[PDB]
């Protein structure tokens, strides 16, 4: 039911940075002052939610960070600093395998899918992820850091998804604003059935 | 209104406890009772169940008192204060 | 010749962070305004060097960044974002290679 334009929202990602450039996105966490839970479906669908919250840095740093850079090989490399892991995504099938056993990379996979590297979200039809990345100009290397573990109550998972989405937005010239980034985050978490 | 803000934060904590009995384990309640007299209010961020405790001290002196109390009476070797500051930037992105 | 206390400068590293903590260090680059090259051996050894320079962030970010975190396994993992690489150091011999 929650799927809205989650199937037909097409993007055209284009390499918008120079070959030796690295995109750094970063976000603080949040503390909800009031109205938490009222944004949770289906109650939010019944009557709408009200939430007062604010963004906060912890120990003078943004706890959510993402680096995106071009890759010589026409695949996607995903690295996790907090989980200390790495994974290579070469096909559309691998990119959309969100529930892969032992993989901590469901969030960046869903984010890259929403950015147009999965066929359902791409305006242009591509034969394979490798061909789409060859037309793109390079592969993509995404390094992620959630300095605060998920389940801490500070919004780690959603804000990390948004940070990946914003970094990919800048890296691919999708021209999303912050509101659209948050809406794409909602779509992402619906893809992951959070 | 700072006082009303702190009191309403406390009320949010009460509402969250009423929605979820597991959000306030007895150890968190003991930590709270250690310093509850120096706050206008407090709550756990998000779904709670433990983790981080947000406290609104009555005044800077009360905040110093809270820090001293929780430092001299740590509930476990891992507990620690985390400095929080309001972010005037939100999500930022830049290029090398 | 340049080795001074480069052999006998002993340290005692101790895990000073909590188990779930990550250390983030970051630095800007620099622009040397004057006196560059005068700090280069052996001329700096002949007469000493004078350099005026300053630290600068580029596009509002510190270009040099490092993350350090505890590891469940008793080895050293090294990852490079700009080079896109990873390496496992398990022995003194590997660390000094």
């Amino acid at each position: 039911g929650l799927l809205d334009g989650i199937s037909n929202r097409k993007s055209t990602p284009k390499l918008d940075v120079y070959s030796d450039q690295i995109v750094w996105g970063r976000s603080p966490v949040r503390i909800d002052m009031a109205g938490g839970w009222t944004d949770t479906p289906p109650y939010s669908l019944y009557s709408g939610g009200n939430v007062v919250n604010l963004a906060i840095e912890l120990n003078g740093q943004p706890p959510l960070q993402v680096y995106v850079k071009p890759c010589k090989d026409f695949h996607i490399v995903l690295r996790s600093i907090d989980m200390g892991a790495m994974e290579i995504v070469s096909t559309f099938d691998e990119l959309q395998d969100y529930k892969k056993i032992g993989s901590p990379f469901s969030i960046p996979k869903a984010a890259l899918s929403l950015a147009g590297f999965a066929p359902a979200f791409s305006a242009v039809s591509y034969a394979s992820l490798e061909e789409q990345l060859k037309d793109f100009g390079a592969g993509i290397e995404v390094t992620l850091l959630a300095a605060i573990p998920a389940g801490s109550g500070l919004g780690t998972s959603s804000i990390l998804a948004s940070t990946v989405l914003g970094a990919i937005n800048d890296f691919c010239g999708l021209a999303w604003d912050k509101n659209e980034i948050c809406q794409r985050t909602l779509v992402l978490e619906q893809l992951l059935t959070t | 209104s700072f006082v009303e803000f702190g009191r309403l934060v406390g009320k949010t904590w009460e509402q969250n406890k009423a929605l979820d009995s597991g959000t306030n384990p007895p150890a968190v309640e003991a930590i709270i009772d250690l310093i509850k007299d120096y706050t206008l209010g407090y709550k756990l961020p998000g779904a709670g169940g433990g983790g981080y405790l947000y406290m609104v001290a009555k005044d800077p002196q009360a905040a110093v008192r809270i820090r001293k109390i929780l430092t001299e009476n740590a509930p476990n070797p891992r507990a620690r204060f985390v400095e929080m500051t309001l972010s005037d930037k939100g999500f930022q992105v830049s290029r090398s």
